[PDB]
């Protein structure tokens, strides 16, 4: 088919939230219960 | 061997009594139901939540004013179902038409 | 089948190759013991190079000399077999040579020897055994390309002809690979299909297999199927009787005792992050289980208050609000917060509403395809 | 002599390519002789492949052996190589090979010869070849780096090709003219021309994609974000799949920017795409920074990747970014809440004051990105009382648009149904 | 809407068949 030579040129399905950096849920829960 | 069966019987009887006492209503106070059934508010609330989640009767709780909105859910419209599977069939037919045309022309 | 290679070695190596865990020295003792027993010079060298460890030159040289002696003996036996013995014993000698190369850990040498052995051999059973060796090596080295190539090969061999046992073992290998590549749905399917007849003891122990099946099944199965095929699963219950934590975790989720469920989820995250196969999936698994618990609790409510959510989940209202906001924003929950008078309304779409939205989406896809077809062809 | 064997194989390939050129030429004769002023499109469909496979000796032998009907115009081809449509198509191949050789001066001389010839011959079945020549001449002047007289000349050619009710030529001229205006940053004039012109509703898919891309660029820089985004998504859909990597990359970049401006988040699948991962990685960093809402990360990524930002062109849009970074923050705050208070909004968005948060939510109302009310008597932003949208005319309108589209597809198909006898 | 979608798909299939038949006929006539 026609081509646009005019314009110069994991194995999963990742998700946006995955890259977010946060503490491990175990540590989060430990903190929550310590302050609760 | 006896405790497990008796507990299961207790749960079944509680379910049946809840159904019987909740049938003559459309919006009740969990407090009123608990008073009718002679149990505790927390236990009746948890049992009702489990029943609703398992789809034993058509109702949704509300832990605010303390209500159990029971009703009848309209049957799922089968027309949209059949339409969706027909849409899938036509999508794969369009795939076949691609395989024909884009490769023979 | 034999543990050649033994995936316990990969387990220990990966566990060592992690922060805040290097130097425990129990992993070091066990790994060094196994390496010395199996005389793995290439693997020892690779580990030391990658992880910057000291080298005990004395034992390294001793076991290298032993390895060279064994390799020369195997080559001499193969030469004798070729000179005098027939193709059957030539294939047997090649099989033994590949076994020994895998035992010492010669990745590329073992691969080449196995390729030659497979090309020469014609027996269906021996071909299955060779491809299973290839798959086990592929899992050992976490090479997705080789793993999938050999998986396709083994499936083709089974289709051409195979028996019940090798079919089950292929099922288990497929489940392991799916767990590796985050196909938890297919992993649950395969593990639950093959749980009653687990035989691949070379990959793990039955208890580890059952724990993997429980985790995967719970993350991949709805409430009805979970109850039918796990809570009411004979073998799963039998093994969970010996495993007192996984039983707690699964039954907490099922019976909706959510505080215990969150505690169990924390411990399971820690165990699964320590694990080697699930290692690049613990964050995703915990996120999915948090969403699962929130959805299960909100499935039977229309207006749930953050106070009650915090009480049920054994957490604070601030934490519940944060998590609910994040998940609602990501679109993984049907519920709207109301902070002035702390409440969570449940805006679940009616059956007809959801059917209409699904029709709109599917029709948009199909209509885009149809437009592409029409505009491409009419010109 | 491996060189001799390779030369003989190359000459066999040359014979095959000459036979292909003969096939295309005879298709041109069939088209002109018969009705259906087409099949020139069939001949051109292999034009990219033929141009790629062209060779110096191939073209030299072609010019030597052809153009025998009349005229001595081969004197303009033989020294540099050392009919109504056939001359145009062979000559177009010649100029394409000259461009491949990169000799822009005689490339433009020969192109001007083409252009005079086509202007002289006022035929109707030559319009497609004329459009291809126009595109390649715009390209040769781009390579020469002039792109100055192209504006005026292609403008006149567009006037002629719209006075004549042509579609392919109109689309090609409009695309090239808009490209010139953009390359020279004449966005105002481009907007005026697109507003006062009409794109041929039935035009080649590639030209449609180009026109949507350019129009989306105009709208984005013109403060029409919704229109820019929808047009750009449509352009991406129209674009080819297994080619046009550069065009797809540019469309993806600008679409990602315009989405971020609208206040949404691009799909991670775009970035995950192997053909676009490395190219779009800077925009992946930008998307991560905006989603995190971290001004420090935004600034450091901007400083790091300013180079690509002139390479493509987004600075005004990239500060409008910061604007819509705070806009996206407020949009999500209103999306995952129903009755949040102004103090809570300020706390969650790190805004200095509740009054500032109030101004920001009012501007969110401007942009329509929260579709929510507010009450300052008690100080909280109520949301629109969500309605079960099936007992209303929205489903009727959606189904009406889709039904009309389906009827139009059926009509166009049953009209394109053709019988050659 | 579902009815119209099916009708359009059928029409496109018919047009594809017609294009294939026309090209086959012209090719055979030429050769």
């Amino acid at each position: 088919d026609d081509e646009f030579e005019e314009f110069p040129a994991h194995v999963w399905e990742d998700n946006w939230d995955d890259d977010n950096v946060e503490d491990d849920f175990s540590n989060q829960l430990r903190a929550e219960l310590e302050k609760h | 061997i006896i405790s497990t069966h008796l507990a299961k019987l207790y749960d079944n009887l509680l379910e049946q009594n809840l159904i019987r006492v909740i049938e003559p209503f459309s919006r009740v106070q969990i407090e009123h139901i608990s008073s009718l059934i002679k149990l505790s508010k927390a236990d009746v609330e948890r049992k009702l939540s489990q029943m609703i989640l398992d789809k034993k009767f058509h109702g949704i709780l509300d832990q605010g004013e303390g209500v159990l909105i029971i009703f009848d859910e309209p049957p799922v419209d089968k027309t949209y179902e059949a339409a969706l599977e027909t849409i899938q069939n036509m999508s794969k037919v369009v795939d076949s038409l691609y395989n024909k045309a884009k490769k023979l022309t | 089948l034999p543990k050649n290679p033994d995936l316990r070695i990969a387990q220990l190596r990966f566990l060592l190759s992690l922060p805040e865990h290097r130097g425990d020295a129990a992993v070091r003792d066990e790994l060094m013991a196994a390496v010395r027993d199996n005389n793995m010079a290439p693997y020892y060298e690779a580990l030391c190079k990658s992880l910057d460890w000291q080298i005990d030159v004395d034992l390294l040289n001793k076991m290298k000399k032993a390895n060279e002696d064994e390799l020369k003996r195997l080559d001499e036996e193969l030469e004798d077999a070729e000179k005098n013995l027939g193709e059957s014993e030539i294939r047997d000698a090649m099989m033994a040579k590949a076994e020994y190369l895998c035992r010492i850990g010669d990745k590329e040498g073992a691969l080449t020897a196995f390729r030659k052995t497979y090309d020469k051999t014609v027996a269906l059973g021996h071909r299955l055994d060779i491809v299973f060796y290839l798959l086990r090596i592929g899992l050992f080295y976490m090479d997705n390309d080789l793993i999938t190539r050999n998986t396709e090969k083994a499936k083709s061999l089974i289709e051409e002809g195979g028996d019940w046992d090798r079919r089950n073992r292929l099922k288990v290998y497929q489940g392991l690979y799916c767990v590796a590549i985050r196909d938890f749905k297919q992993a649950a399917e395969l593990f639950l299909d093959t749980v009653s007849t687990f035989t691949s003891y070379e990959l793990m122990d039955y208890k580890t297999f059952v724990t993997y099946t429980v985790y995967v099944s719970m993350i991949a199965l709805e409430r009805p199927d979970l109850r039918e095929k796990v809570i009411k699963g004979a073998e799963i219950l039998e093994v969970l009787h010996s495993l007192p934590a996984v039983r707690q975790y699964l039954f907490s989720l099922y019976e909706c005792r959510y505080s215990v469920f969150f505690q169990s989820l924390a411990v399971v995250e820690q165990e699964m992050k320590k694990d080697w196969l699930f290692a690049p999936h613990y964050r995703y698994y915990v996120r999915e289980m948090r969403i699962h618990a929130y959805s299960q609790l909100l499935e039977s409510y229309r207006s749930l208050t953050l106070g009650y959510m915090a009480e049920a989940f054994g957490v604070g209202v601030e934490f519940i609000d944060q998590e609910l906001s994040r998940f609602i924003a990501a679109g993984r929950l049907h519920c709207k917060i109301d902070k002035v008078n702390e409440i969570v309304e449940t805006n679940r779409p009616d059956s007809k509403n959801w059917q209409y939205q699904e029709t709109i989406k599917k029709g948009d896809l199909l209509l885009n395809r149809v437009q592409k077809l029409s505009r491409v062809i009419n010109m | 002599t491996a060189a001799a064997a390779a030369e003989h194989s190359q000459r066999e390939l040359d014979t095959v390519t000459l036979e292909d050129i003969k096939e295309h030429v005879k298709q041109l004769e069939k088209a002109v002789s018969g009705k259906e002023p087409r099949f020139v499109l069939r001949a051109l469909r292999m034009l990219p492949s033929t141009s790629r496979r062209l060779n110096h000796y191939v073209l030299y032998k072609a010019v030597q052996g052809f153009f025998t009907s009349n005229n001595a115009t081969r004197d303009f081809l033989l020294p540099f190589l050392e009919l109504p449509e056939v001359e145009a198509y062979l000559q177009l191949l010649v100029v394409i090979f000259m461009m491949n050789s990169k000799r822009y001066k005689e490339a433009q001389k020969i192109s001007d010869d083409l252009m005079q010839k086509i202007s002289t011959q006022n035929r109707r079945a030559l319009d497609l070849v004329a459009a291809k020549c126009y595109y390649y001449h715009a390209r040769v002047y781009e390579f020469l780096d002039k792109l100055d007289v192209v504006r005026s000349f292609l403008h006149a050619r567009l006037r002629t090709a719209t006075l004549r009710h042509d579609a392919d030529g109109q689309a090609t001229l409009l695309n090239l003219l808009l490209r010139n205006y953009l390359h020279y940053s004449l966005y105002d004039q481009a907007e005026k021309l697109v507003s006062k012109s009409v794109f041929p509703e039935q035009a080649n898919n590639n030209e449609w994609a180009r026109y949507l891309y350019y129009t989306g660029r105009i709208k984005a820089i013109q403060l029409e974000y919704s229109e820019a985004r929808r047009t750009m998504t449509n352009a991406l859909r129209k674009a080819p799949q297994h080619t046009a990597v550069g065009f797809k990359q540019t469309v993806h970049k600008l679409l990602i920017v315009v989405e971020l401006l609208l206040g949404e988040i691009p799909d991670r699948l775009q970035f995950r795409q192997p053909s676009l991962k490395r190219s779009l990685m800077p925009y992946f960093l930008l998307t991560q920074a905006v989603r995190t809402g971290n001004l420090a990360k935004f600034n450091q990524v901007l400083d790091q990747f300013g180079e690509k930002f002139q390479a493509d062109g987004t600075y005004t849009l990239i500060i409008r970014l910061r604007h819509n970074v705070i806009k996206t923050g407020v949009r999500m705050i209103s999306l995952s809440y129903s009755r949040i208070s102004l103090a809570d909004i300020a706390q969650k968005l790190q805004l200095d004051s509740p009054e500032d948060a109030e101004f920001i939510v009012a501007k969110a109302i401007r942009d329509g990105v929260i579709e929510a009310s507010i009450n300052h008597e008690k100080g909280y932003v109520q949301s629109k009382e969500m309605i079960d949208i099936y007992s209303t005319r929205e489903p009727q309108l959606a189904f009406h648009q889709r039904i009309s589209f389906c009827l139009d597809i059926h009509n166009m198909s049953v009209k394109a149904m053709r019988f050659p006898p | 809407y579902l009815a119209s979608l099916i009708r359009s798909v059928v029409a496109l299939h018919n047009l594809i068949n017609n294009k294939i038949a026309n090209r086959d006929a012209e090719k055979k006539e030429g050769q």
